[PDB]
């Protein structure tokens, strides 16, 4: 059980919304892109470790500054 | 709150789990997929489910070990159970497979020995008409 | 009245709007008139190619 | 008033009103017309003076149960006001509503929630792709309260559905509405519209619904960088707002909610311009998929009037006078008087998929069974529908839609076009009626009027499926429920004067043996000469279902010349045909004969002698043995909710509904499976509706035969 929170976009903005997107389904280029502008949204909840470590090189490989425990 | 028997390689049944999980919030397919997950590594038997609510309505599925009726079904090598038990016997087991499914007993139960859990799977066994050797 | 069916195959069924005409038939003692194939709710007889205006079968293509 | 005219389809709005039964749509498009001047002053349903509900029936249940299209051209944009039935009998009429309309309204009460009709209407409404908007009502009365229905609508719905002007008033009869998007609250407190911007009182509630709708719009909206700038310390121009709603609207995805006194006129001129700046344009709207002729693929045709011709006759009327005045939906082209277009009646072929034991495909009619028909016809006369009256308009352009008189060929959905290059629309959903009644024809003019007053009736109402029983040749109608049968029968004894006698349905039944029977037949008549004398011995058992009938001849001697034998196995045949219970019998099926032995005389006895003898030796081996009688069972599908599971599955043990699985469709709604026969399910609809409290609906589907208890 472990909770995803991303903190930042950075230099790579569309890359980092586009890894959005690929990690949690459902969110398009504008609901992401506002998500990471600000909206403090816990998209994923309770996933295992290798999802969470997984998503975590998907989005620092982004250019997303992301914290997985 | 509620605890079901369900079968391993399949999910989404119609009978015993769909009603029961609807009418209590849960997630129905991320739960069919985690169970088919874990059911696909198990792979032996079906596994009961017991599935626990939160406020959050997130669920947690709890996966005990295969039924203890079922191992000895499996262990005696029949599909179908006794239609009258201790009046008709199908198939006899020796201790081996008793002791085995005494030892599953153990790790899913409260016995402190192996010897409590194998009377318990004998009782099982009279209850079916299986005789135990 | 009684009128006689030409063809060899007809869809009327029970009391459906059809259209009569003169004509005998030895056959049948006490009928004096047919029904014209290809008028109304009567279908122009099917696989017809000879003499196909008497049946009311439209020209093939 | 004055004749709405436009010359482009993006200055012409096509919006099917729905709603559900007591929803006050004709009171709202009266104040609608009334504000655009069509009317003077606007009419109540229940004095009877409305235009919507002109029909007879509409005024005899006090509810509208046949749908009306009022155009009113308003800011230069052409909106035509199609009003939809909202029982559940009438589904296809909407769904024909839907259909020919680009654009779909929801007018709900504000004291009273959603019920279950409503929300199957609006998962209908859904699976179209049709903007809609939340037309909230019935605020007069003391109990309205329209903030609980929006929070309900955001709760039910997701919350894509937002408000977009927000009332002003006491709750009863309301003084206004807030303009959100345009900052301006218009007053009513004296009876006019003022647009002027708010007091203030609410204005921090004002500015969050504000922050809500744009948040909601622009994150839908093409520009991401729009939400990033209103957060940045800049108010969004207005003018890009607007039209972020109106491309929102375009997508079929966003669901303003907009509150109207329909009672006194508060909330109509918001709602023309709502309908004329925000409301997709036809071609921007998904415009239904074009067919060609023979099935090969075809763009859908631009929506202009300098383009091909495209149009779609949706309705029919009746009149002494004058004759037939039939809707047109039209897409594309230009429509001028005195022009011959294509009457194509949908290439049936396309709706030949199953159709239950009646296969309907398009406006049935068994004398001309399935539309699938290519007409070429000089057109009548062209009009403006406004209840009984018709509005007569020199053109038509491209996305409006007309009615034109005197015809003969029309049919609901039969696609327009140019009879050079002809074309079928993609017809809609058509429900099949689940409740056949059986009638009967007093006279023979009566009948002989029937097909046309059918045919008609499918030319106004397709969901009609009429399918004339041969085996006991009486005329079987089949209806969605008491409204529908009661409208029909209502139009029926009405609209082309048939005195009609409603009876029992018939279903059929068959004969089959239980075991191994022999039988002996003897024919003795007295001639004088050459003989009659004929001794046959037969052996008949049953035979599986589908079997079909196996004769076997085992005469040892060959007493009997071999041309004889065909005609003791056409007396057989005969016996079998008319029945072996008793002395009122029933066709037996799957039975085996074996005719064991035999005696004959040549001369004499031809066919008739040996055709007694075998029904007399089917007769003793029948009546010797035992027999069955076979009825039919059938598959039904039946999707109800967790809840009502053991409520309806229970009852199905004194209806003899065996249960095969509850297939779990996602939480609550579970897919069942139960065969049961035809028997009981003569009058399932209203039973149906009764146990589910008018949230359930079935499938039936014909499965095989079953011997009777
Ligand atoms: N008390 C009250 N009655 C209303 C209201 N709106 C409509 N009605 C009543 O309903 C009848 C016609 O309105 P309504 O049912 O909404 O329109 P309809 O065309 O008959 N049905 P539908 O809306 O489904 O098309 C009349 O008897 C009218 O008095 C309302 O807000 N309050």
């Amino acid at each position: 059980e472990f909770d995803v929170i991303l903190e930042g976009a950075g230099e790579k903005k569309i890359g980092v919304i586009k890894v959005v997107r690929e990690i949690v389904s459902g969110l398009g280029l504008k609901e992401a892109k506002d998500l990471v502008d600000s909206a403090p949204k816990p998209l994923l909840e309770k996933v295992t470790k290798e999802a969470a470590d997984d998503a975590k090189a998907k989005l620092e490989a982004a250019g997303a500054s992301v914290t997985v425990k | 709150l509620i605890k079901l028997q369900i079968q391993a390689g399949q999910a989404n049944p119609a009978p015993p789990v769909g009603p029961a999980l609807g009418q209590h919030g849960v997630n129905i397919m991320e739960f069919c997929k985690a169970y088919n997950a874990a059911t696909e590594s198990q792979r032996g038997n079906v596994i009961p489910v017991e599935i626990t609510v939160y406020e959050d309505r997130s669920f947690t599925f709890a996966l005990k070990t295969p039924p203890a009726a079922k191992l000895l079904l499996k262990a005696a090598g029949v599909q179908k159970g006794s239609g009258e038990p201790h009046k008709t016997k199908v198939a006899k087991v020796t201790w081996d497979q008793v002791r085995e499914i005494a030892e599953t007993k153990k790790a899913d139960l409260n016995a402190n020995d192996i010897d409590a859990a194998a009377k318990i799977i004998a009782g099982t066994a009279r209850s079916m008409g299986i005789t135990v050797e | 009245v009684t009128a006689y069916i030409p063809g060899e195959g007809h869809n009327l069924q029970e009391h459906s709007m059809v259209l009569v005409r003169g004509g005998r038939v030895k056959d049948l003692p006490g009928v004096r008139y047919k029904i014209i194939r290809g008028s109304l709710d009567t279908q122009g007889v099917k696989n017809r190619k000879q003499a196909r205006s008497r049946y009311g079968a439209k020209k093939e293509k | 008033g004055s004749v709405p005219t436009a010359e482009r389809p993006a200055a012409i709005r096509n919006v099917a009103l729905v709603g559900p039964s007591g929803g006050g749509k004709t009171t709202l498009v009266e104040a609608l017309l009334v504000a655009g001047g069509v009317l003077t002053r606007p009419g109540s349903v229940a004095d009877g003076s409305t235009v919507c509900d002109f029909d007879e029936a509409e005024i005899a249940q006090q509810r509208s149960v046949s749908l009306a299209l009022a155009s009113l051209s308003h800011n230069g944009i052409k909106v035509n006001l199609i009003d939809t039935p909202g029982y559940a009998d009438f589904v296809g009429e909407l769904r024909a509503g839907l259909r020919a309309a680009d654009c779909a309204l929801f007018v709900i009460a504000a004291n009273e929630t959603i019920d279950e009709p409503t929300k199957t209407l609006w998962q209908e409404c859904n699976e179209v792709q049709m903007p809609r908007a939340v037309v909230i009502t019935k605020l007069d009365h003391p109990r309205a309260n329209y903030d609980a229905a929006l929070t309900a609508a955001q709760e039910a719905f997701g919350d894509k559905v937002a408000p977009l002007y927000f009332p002003v008033g006491d709750g009863e009869s309301c003084k206004g509405v807030v303009g959100l998007l345009t900052r301006t609250y218009y007053d009513y407190s004296g009876g006019t519209h003022t647009a002027r911007p708010p007091d203030g009182s609410h204005d921090a509630a004002i500015a969050e619904l504000r922050g809500s709708l744009i948040e909601g719009v622009i994150e839908e909206s093409e520009d991401e960088t729009l939400m990033e700038r209103y957060l940045g310390g800049e108010e969004i121009d207005e003018a890009v707002l607007i039209a972020d709603l109106e491309k929102a609207v375009a997508r079929a995805s966003f669901f303003p909610v907009i509150p109207v006194c329909s009672q006194s006129g508060v909330g109509t001129l918001e709602l023309l311009d709502i309908i004329s700046r925000g409301f997709p344009a036809p071609p921007e709207h998904q415009l239904p998929e074009v067919f060609t002729p023979q099935g090969a693929p075809r763009k859908p045709l631009s929506c202009d009037p300098d383009g091909p011709l495209l149009a779609e006759v949706v309705k029919t009327t009746s009149d002494p006078y004058v004759g037939r005045v039939s809707l047109v939906r039209v897409f594309s082209g230009t429509i001028r008087p005195d022009a011959t277009v294509h009457v194509s009646g949908h290439f049936s072929a396309f709706t030949d998929t199953s159709g239950s034991h009646g296969a309907a495909a398009a406006a049935d009619g068994s004398t001309h069974s399935h539309a699938d028909h290519d007409e070429d016809e000089r057109i009548g006369t062209l009009s403006f529908p406004l209840g009984k009256q018709q509005r007569p308009a020199p053109t038509v352009v491209a996305g409006d839609i007309c009615a034109i008189g005197r015809l003969s060929r029309a049919e609901t959905g039969d696609t327009l076009s140019d009879k050079t290059d002809p074309l079928v629309l993609r017809p809609w959903t058509m429900p099949d009626p689940l409740l056949p009644i059986a009638v009967a024809p007093r006279a023979k003019t009566d009948e002989d009027k029937l097909s046309v007053g059918l045919q008609r009736l499918a030319a106004e109402d397709p969901t009609l499926r009429i399918e004339q029983n041969p085996e006991t040749h009486q005329i079987v109608l089949w209806c969605m429920g008491e409204a529908h049968a009661a409208v029909v029968l209502d139009a029926l004894s009405r609209r082309y004067g048939v005195s009609v006698d409603t009876v029992e349905l018939r279903v059929p039944l068959r004969e089959t043996f239980a075991g191994k029977a022999t039988g002996h037949g003897r024919h003795v008549k007295q001639s004088g000469g050459h003989g009659q004398y004929a001794v046959c011995d037969i052996e008949v058992e049953p035979l599986p279902e589908g079997s079909g009938f196996e004769f076997v001849d085992k005469v040892v001697g060959g007493a009997v010349p071999r041309q004889f034998i065909p005609s003791v196995e056409k007396g057989v045949r005969a016996q079998m045909e008319k029945g072996v219970t008793g002395e009122s019998g029933y066709p037996v099926v799957d039975i085996r004969v074996t005719l064991f032995d035999g005696k004959a005389h040549s001369v004499d006895s031809s066919d008739f002698a040996f055709q007694m003898a075998g029904a007399l030796a089917l007769r003793d081996a029948a009546a010797a043995t035992k027999i069955n009688l076979l009825e039919p069972v059938d598959d039904v599908t039946i999707v109800v909710p967790d809840d009502l599971v053991g409520t309806i599955m229970g009852d199905l043990s004194g209806r003899r509904g065996r249960v095969l699985g509850t297939d779990k469709h996602d939480a609550d709604r579970t897919v069942i499976k139960a065969e049961i026969p035809e028997v009981e399910l003569v009058r399932y609809a209203i039973d149906l509706r009764s146990m589910s409290h008018g949230a359930g609906q079935f499938r039936r589907s014909f499965a095989r035969y079953e011997p009777m208890p």
